[PDB]
């Protein structure tokens, strides 16, 4: 309709997984049950975009404790993986050996044991029906269909379930996504163990290999989603926005707004074309300078980003930034300082 | 990539972004499972590639066993002093997530658009290297000029910028709203 609600809300990149996470919500799902059912859902409806086989971060806000804490389910680099392992783009682009170490199905199990209501089973549900059932193709799939049509049409594995007489469906055409919809259901039932470590795992490991990949059951067993419980956050005026760090971009957000905050934007701000322009013109500085620090940034696990991320997130730090912002002018990339090293 | 956001009667929030990488990641699907695998590998440096003309590897993301690799997204929860919750907001779309989250933000917080128009409205990039300034279709062709007279050198994006799922509280609830560009729409009661 016009989409307020006065009780809940889901907003999910395909309509009908808005729904399915509105439902859960009001069959008395928590946030996270409600996203996790939603998430199946766009797995299957934007299939070219998330799903089982990725990763996630979820942000996760209760409003009881206010407490914010963040999950990180990103994949690994399997264990034999090394850091001179490809040569071409392509090479880590395509194949079996481009797949990092799928965290989702940890990911959503961690963030249901913390603050699920819904029994595991019920948040698949629905995507298992809308697997089976089919659905039509919508408009992101069938631009991304478009976009890759080669690729897919080349590749029976591929071809199979994204043509229809061997050329890719169109925005929609029914696509039915059958072998996922039983692999769905065996995590219903199953639970996060039958990736992991049971009766998914060997098959996993078979596909990965089959197609060049490195990745092994071990890695798979030893994968682990892990609870943040100090997420990154700043403050914004009243407000504090929590956001992941690294090996997210929380930091390079965080730089951004706290640049752009000591200008006081408001409504004015936009009002005319001169104050507009110069407005813009602030906002594309600002990225500038927060993406020269971004190169610093890797998982903290194995590279020291403490005080990068300490500058990335000090408002005093940000001022020095907004300092060397010229009102008239951009600047080569140099003027940054992108950094390569610390 | 995809976001979404999600508020619970209770107040409580998730904002959650997964991703495989490109669109249908590494091209490897299971024919028994079904599982259509990510490449996530390729968000690692390498010192062997070269990506973009003058960028070099950036060695802090390179790839060591048992590493995550830098991401750009950038799940976010905003609440204010009250313990409330004002904004659930994310984006998907490479690089240019976080510029895109940065201007949702702005969009609704600063410049006081709603949370629909907040997502809708035109969106540019830049990202440093590449040295361009990437701006949508319909932005405001004003503001291609003030940039411009600047000295940034923009071009037209041939498809869109990013994709945004964002939720705002409002005095009437919760105003929802989700991204054109990719076809969704949001669902409450
Ligand atoms: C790339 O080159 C390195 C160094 O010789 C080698 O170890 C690796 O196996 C090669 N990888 C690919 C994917 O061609
Ligand atoms: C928030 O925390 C409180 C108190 O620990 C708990 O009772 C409640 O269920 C949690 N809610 C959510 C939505 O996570
Ligand atoms: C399951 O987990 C145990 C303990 O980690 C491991 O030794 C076993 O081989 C795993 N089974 C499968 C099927 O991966
Ligand atoms: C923000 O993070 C800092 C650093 O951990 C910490 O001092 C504080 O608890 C956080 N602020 C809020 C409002 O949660
Ligand atoms: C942090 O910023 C200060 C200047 O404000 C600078 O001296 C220092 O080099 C920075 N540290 C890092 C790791 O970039
Ligand atoms: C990048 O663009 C700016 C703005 O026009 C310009 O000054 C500079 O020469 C360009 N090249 C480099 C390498 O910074
Ligand atoms: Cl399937
Ligand atoms: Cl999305
Ligand atoms: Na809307």
């Amino acid at each position: 309709d016009n989409h307020v609600y006065t009780r809940a809300a889901v907003a999910a990149d395909a309509k009908q997984c808005s729904k399915i996470g509105r439902d859960a919500l009001r069959d008395g799902g928590s946030a996270v049950d409600a996203a996790i059912a939603a998430l199946l859902c766009v797995g299957l409806m934007n299939a070219h975009s998330m799903g089982i086989g990725g990763g996630l971060f979820l942000t996760i806000y209760n409003s009881t404790t206010r407490k914010a804490e963040v999950i990180n389910a990103r994949e690994v680099a399997p264990r034999l993986a090394f850091a001179t392992m490809f040569n071409s783009s392509e090479q880590s682009q395509k194949g079996g050996l481009s797949v990092a170490v799928p965290g989702e199905i940890r990911g959503y199990e961690l963030a249901h044991q913390r603050h699920g209501r819904l029994p595991w089973a019920r948040l698949f549900q629905p995507s298992i029906q809308l697997a089976r059932q089919g659905f039509p193709v919508g408009k992101g799939l069938a631009a991304a269909l478009e976009n890759k049509r080669t690729v897919i049409e080349q590749q029976p594995v591929l071809c199979e379930v994204f043509c229809r007489d061997r050329k890719v469906l169109r925005e929609g055409e029914r696509l039915t996504l059958p072998q996922l919809a039983d692999t769905y259901e065996t995590l219903a039932i199953e639970g996060a163990q039958a990736f992991y470590n049971g009766s998914l795992t060997a098959q996993i490991v078979k596909d990965i290999q089959a197609a060049g990949g490195i990745v092994t059951a071990e890695d798979l067993n030893n994968y682990r989603a892990e609870l943040i419980e100090h997420p990154l956050n700043i403050s914004l005026g009243d407000a504090v926005l929590y956001m992941p760090s690294a090996p997210l971009s929380g930091p390079v957000l965080a730089l951004i707004l706290n640049i752009l905050k000591g200008y006081n934007f408001s409504r004015e701000s936009v009002e005319s074309p001169e104050q507009k322009g110069l407005t813009y013109h602030r906002i594309v500085e600002a990225f500038r300078f927060a993406y020269a620090k971004r190169t610093l940034l890797g998982d903290p696990k194995f590279v020291d980003v403490t005080e990068v991320v300490r500058n990335m997130t000090s408002e005093f730090f940000a001022a020095q930034l907004r300092a060397q912002i010229s009102d008239d002018t951009t600047h080569p990339i140099s003027y940054y300082k992108p950094e390569f090293y610390t | 990539t995809a976001h979404l956001s999600v508020v619970a009667e209770d107040g409580s929030a998730v904002s959650a972004t997964s991703t495989i990488n490109l669109y249908f990641g590494s091209k490897v699907r299971s024919p028994v499972s079904g599982i259509l695998f990510n490449n996530e590998m390729d968000d690692f440096s390498s010192p062997s590639i070269t990506n973009e003309f003058g960028v070099p590897p950036s060695p802090a993301n390179f790839i060591q066993p048992g590493k995550q690799p830098l991401s750009s997204m950038c799940p976010t929860i905003m609440v204010g002093q009250d313990g409330q919750v004002r904004m659930v907001v994310g984006a998907a779309g490479g690089t240019q997530i976080t510029t895109a989250t940065a201007l949702a933000i702005i969009y609704n917080l600063w410049f006081g658009y709603d949370v629909k128009r907040a997502v809708e409205e035109p969106r540019l990039h830049n990202q440093l290297l590449p040295n361009v300034t990437t701006v949508e279709r319909n932005i405001d062709q004003a503001v291609t000029a003030a940039l411009e007279t600047r000295h940034h050198h923009t071009q037209i994006a041939s498809t869109f910028i990013a994709v945004v799922q964002a939720i705002v509280r409002t005095a009437g609830g919760w105003a929802a709203a989700s991204d054109s560009r990719k076809g969704g729409e949001p669902a409450g009661y």
